[PDB]
């Protein structure tokens, strides 16, 4: 209607960078974005650090840069803007992040199958090297 | 309002069926229609899905394959007003993950495996020297 | 009053005589006052013999003052026409030269043709905006009069004509666009649509052709999208994005990309045109080539290729790159805290442990 | 006494006004009585409007008989005249009917003047053999004798003419093949090469100083060759290689596919034509694609491309992918992968010094 935010859905592997912008009109006053992880229900204030999180504004397309996203960055993003002129709240549905791994499915299996092979291997040798001894020592 | 209430993305894996739903406000005197949209600002005109199946304003599909991601949403307009649209919920979908062990991820494996390690050699050294220097004395 | 002077010369076979003669109406009126001097200059030079000047008759035109007619005439043989003489009129009419050349032959002058071209209605064309618009194009022509892009159909009736002739080009390189209307189900039918063009240095029309094929069968298009090459993007120059559609018929795709939300300007992207493929009998390939400057593929960026075929179950589908074609399952498990403690503890301890082995082995 | 009925029609260059407009008279003169009547004609159908008929006024004659004259007139649109619609006009004297034609269609003049031109020789031809050729195309003619094409140098020069004439063309006309060997730089340089035709009927010749069409400068493809992408090799149908070449000027490349040294059949990739690059000038961009069956691509099968280009130093390149170009997948995935190697060795590492120092205790 007013305000016009894209993308809606973003799914990046871990390292790498993310830009979401906000469309909206040039005349009433700057835009302050928010945070709405799915622990919460109402939007948060967000943060912002040098190097991390990064936000700049043209005449009408207003952005934010994440730069080497990490797991906990799954959170869905807001911006609204206030009109000045007539004070009311406008406000988008946002974006969502996802951070997948660096692992596939075939490597996967393999590791958790030769994880689960030495992990019984320990388990007897303990079993081994308490029972043996006493066994002997007692006579 | 209520067009930000619905979720943004849905998990589902091939074969099966996902459930959405529009929380209508206007007292059982509306009407729901389903439509599949494309990115934004698009240019090809959306599509006509499916109309509102049960009283209660749910949409049910089956038969999932590889062909049936994007955005779905819903619409609903009262007689001779003009429509309110909600901004979608995305479908992502893939069947295989699978089972094995699910007590546990790699979270879990490694720590114990470390604690089992050094418990192991704790134990191990004990024994070896109680029958060695028992035995000359 | 200066008239109106024309001559009309006969057609090549309507000779008479032995050898065969005909004449030369220089039938210049609508003139006034009675003063005339006519002079049948044949290769610049008057007749003698044959020239039957007609008095002036006046001419009894109620509207305004009565005008006067008159009726020049000159008779040559057959040779003589065949002779490519100059049989110029000049009638020193009231003081003044009036100039009528003309030549004496069958002459349409003299050859010049050169192009016309028929462009049907795609399908994108039909779903968008509900019109089946069909031009014919005639290029690089002179912006004169008497040019006539007429549509006929297959039964001989007509169809309407043209607007919005363009304008001057440096080559004077006009254009014309013959845009017509038809119903949608005519042109499904497949019947022969014909269009003709005149003009004053044509010696005939150039009946152009278009029609649709009946009877073909459909298959659907399989998107696929590759990035760009290392060794490209090694230069720091530039990088190309292809999207490929292989295997559909018929022809007739329609593609476009997308960045931001905000469709691209047809300037950035060049598609090709449908050709049939090597192995299979009956089925096409296409392209398209995107150019972005490399500084832009390396900080995201991703990009669409939005495509649209009429034999695709939704007539529509779209797919993405931006930098990291991958991202598969196990999004936050795997660890990354415990490998590393796992492996300080496991290269510390077998490390102990060979001290154990060295006292063993001692005693 | 019948008149003499004459049509006469106004020239090309004769039409006026807007709509541009002129007329069309038909005369019939000596006659007598005065009994005649007039009538336009149009393919069929009379029409009245713009018809003037003059009155039947007597002839001027010195001897004989007085006879009388008429004059008619009608006035047509061009539009119509140039569209080859006939008109006639018809004249009853005494109630005898007596039709001219009239059209403006008399153009035909059947005589031997053909079309003569010559096709160029392209770059496939001269690089494929070293054979520098050109060749006069003739048709509209029909089997005549001392048909002689000559390729005159600038000064009209020795000719070797061309053999193995073809039979008569199905229009009932004969195809004359004109071809003559050339020397290779004489080309190049811009030289005047016309073949002139000589004939039983008419010998004249046409003549066509082709040449090389002096020009853009030169610049020189780059070849970046692209592997399958993975969801068709999912498939397990085909695969399609992609030679791309990108920045080159002029047109007219030549690119072939080539493995284990002999070459693939011409009917196994498909070569696009030269387009125009979107953001610099006049430079081009060309495709060509190969399609192989997936179990072959799984094995080995270089695939070389080969190139062949003007401008290129060597006239020759080559590019080859057979299974292996990835590419930096990431900085840190095989980091990952090592670091869980290194953990993995030493746990089996670990374990044997744990099996043997208690061992060899037990057995001390
Ligand atoms: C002086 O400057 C002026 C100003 O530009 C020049 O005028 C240009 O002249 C060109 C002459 O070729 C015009 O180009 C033509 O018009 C279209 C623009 O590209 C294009 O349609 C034409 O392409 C046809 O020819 C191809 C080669 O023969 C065919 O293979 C092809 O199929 C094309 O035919 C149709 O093409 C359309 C695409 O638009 C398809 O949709 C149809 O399906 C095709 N139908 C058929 C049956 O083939 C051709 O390039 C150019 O438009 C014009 N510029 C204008 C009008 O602005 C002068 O040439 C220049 N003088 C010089 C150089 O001496
Ligand atoms: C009689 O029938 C025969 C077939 O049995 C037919 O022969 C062929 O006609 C074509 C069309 O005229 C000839 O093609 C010409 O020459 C070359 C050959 O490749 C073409 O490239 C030419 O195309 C150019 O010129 C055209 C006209 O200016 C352009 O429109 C076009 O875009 C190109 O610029 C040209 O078409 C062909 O050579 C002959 N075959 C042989 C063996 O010569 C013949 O045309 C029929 N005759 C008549 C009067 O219909
Ligand atoms: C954005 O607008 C506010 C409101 O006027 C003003 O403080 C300033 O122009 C901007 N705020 C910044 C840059 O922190
Ligand atoms: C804003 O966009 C315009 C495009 O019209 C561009 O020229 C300008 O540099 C942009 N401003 C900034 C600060 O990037
Ligand atoms: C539905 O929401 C609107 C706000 O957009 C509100 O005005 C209306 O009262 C609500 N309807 C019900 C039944 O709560
Ligand atoms: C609801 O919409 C459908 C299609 O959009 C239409 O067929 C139907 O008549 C509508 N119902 C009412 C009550 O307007
Ligand atoms: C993109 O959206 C803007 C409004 O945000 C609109 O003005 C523009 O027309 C849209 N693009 C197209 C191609 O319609
Ligand atoms: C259907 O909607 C009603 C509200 O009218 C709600 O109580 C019920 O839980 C819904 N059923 C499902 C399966 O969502
Ligand atoms: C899934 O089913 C639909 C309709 O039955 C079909 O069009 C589509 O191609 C199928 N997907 C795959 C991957 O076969
Ligand atoms: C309903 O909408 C139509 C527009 O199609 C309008 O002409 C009509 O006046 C409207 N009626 C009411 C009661 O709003
Ligand atoms: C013929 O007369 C026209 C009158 O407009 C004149 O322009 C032209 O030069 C003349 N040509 C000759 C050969 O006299
Ligand atoms: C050219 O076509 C457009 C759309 O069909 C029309 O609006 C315009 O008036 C036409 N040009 C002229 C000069 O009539
Ligand atoms: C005039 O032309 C018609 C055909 O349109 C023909 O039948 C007739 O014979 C012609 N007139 C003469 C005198 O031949
Ligand atoms: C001439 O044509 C014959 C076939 O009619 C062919 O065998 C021969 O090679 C041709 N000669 C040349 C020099 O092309």
């Amino acid at each position: 209607s007013r305000i016009w935010q894209s993308p809606r859905f973003i799914a990046r592997k871990r390292g790498f960078t993310v830009k979401m912008h906000c469309y909206m009109n040039s005349a009433s006053g700057n835009v302050s974005w928010l945070w709405k992880q799915e622990m919460d229900e109402n939007p948060q204030q967000l943060k912002l650090e040098k190097g991390r999180m990064e936000e700049s504004q043209n005449e009408s397309l207003a952005t934010l840069t994440i730069q080497g996203i990490r797991f906990e960055d799954n959170g869905i993003y807001f911006c609204q803007q206030k009109c000045n002129n007539t004070s009311e709240v406008y406000q988008g549905c946002g974006t969502e992040l996802r951070v997948m791994g660096f692992s596939t499915l075939a490597q996967l299996k393999q590791r958790n199958t030769l994880k689960d092979g030495i992990i019984m291997i320990q388990t007897l040798l303990i079993i081994l090297f308490i029972i043996v001894p006493i066994f002997l020592l007692l006579d | 309002l209520w067009m930000h209430k619905v979720p943004a993305s849905l998990m589902v894996s091939l074969g099966e069926d996902a459930h959405f739903q529009c929380p209508h406000n206007s007292s059982n005197n509306a009407n729901v229609t389903w439509w599949r949209v494309l990115h934004g600002n698009y240019t090809w005109p959306p599509e006509f899905l499916g109309p509102g199946e049960d009283p209660n304003g749910t949409l049910i599909i089956q038969n999932v394959n590889k062909s049936h991601g994007g955005i779905y949403v819903c619409r609903v307009q009262e007689g001779n007003e003009s429509y309110q649209q909600s901004c979608g919920t995305y479908l992502r979908v893939r069947q295989p993950p699978p089972r094995p062990f699910l007590d546990m991820g790699e979270g879990t494996k490694n720590r114990i495996i470390t604690a089992e390690g050094i418990i192991l050699l704790f134990c191990a050294v004990v024994p070896g020297t109680l029958l060695l220097f028992r035995k000359r004395w | 009053l200066p008239p109106k002077v024309s001559v009309f010369v006969p057609p090549r076979d309507g000779f008479f005589g032995n050898p065969r003669k005909s004449k030369l109406i220089c039938q210049a009126t609508g003139f006034s006052p009675r003063q005339i001097q006519v002079s049948w200059l044949r290769e610049g030079k008057q007749v003698g013999s044959g020239v039957t000047t007609d008095q002036v008759q006046a001419e009894a035109k109620e509207s305004g003052p009565t005008t006067y007619k008159v009726t020049s005439t000159l008779t040559i043989k057959e040779s003589d026409w065949l002779g490519q003489s100059m049989f110029t009129c000049r009638v020193d009419h009231r003081g003044l030269t009036f100039q009528q050349n003309a030549s004496s032959m069958c002459v349409p002058d003299q050859d010049t043709a050169i192009r016309v071209f028929a462009i049907p209605p795609s399908f994108a064309s039909i779903f968008l905006t509900k019109s089946t618009k069909l031009t014919c194009l005639v290029t690089d022509l002179t912006t004169y009069d008497s040019v006539t892009i007429s549509w006929t159909r297959q039964n001989g009736e007509a169809v309407k004509t043209h607007t919005n002739i363009s304008e001057s080009h440096p080559n004077a390189t006009f254009s014309a666009v013959g845009e017509a209307s038809i119903c949608e189900d005519d042109w499904n039918s497949g019947e022969r649509f014909t269009c003709t063009v005149t003009h004053t240095d044509l010696p005939s029309p150039l009946k152009q052709t278009i029609s649709r094929p009946k009877g073909v069968a459909l298959h659907r298009p399989d998107v696929y999208l590759l990035p760009p090459a290392r060794e490209q993007l090694n230069l720091r120059e530039s990088a190309t994005i292809t999207c490929l559609v292989t295997g559909f018929s018929p022809a007739d795709v329609f593609v476009q990309w997308m960045q931001r939300g905000q469709p691209l300007s047809p300037e950035k992207y060049v598609t090709s045109a449908p050709m049939p493929e090597p192995q299979a009998p009956g089925r096409y390939f296409a392209h398209s080539i995107l150019t972005v400057s490399e500084e832009e593929w390396n900080t995201g960026e991703t990009y669409t290729c939005v495509v649209a075929h009429e034999a695709l179950p939704n007539r529509v589908t779209e797919r993405t790159v931006d930098k990291s074609t991958e991202g598969e399952v196990s999004a936050d498990e795997e660890g990354f805290e415990n490998l590393w403690a796992t492996a300080s503890t496991f290269i510390v301890l077998f490390l102990l442990s060979l001290f154990y082995s060295t006292t063993v082995t001692l005693f």
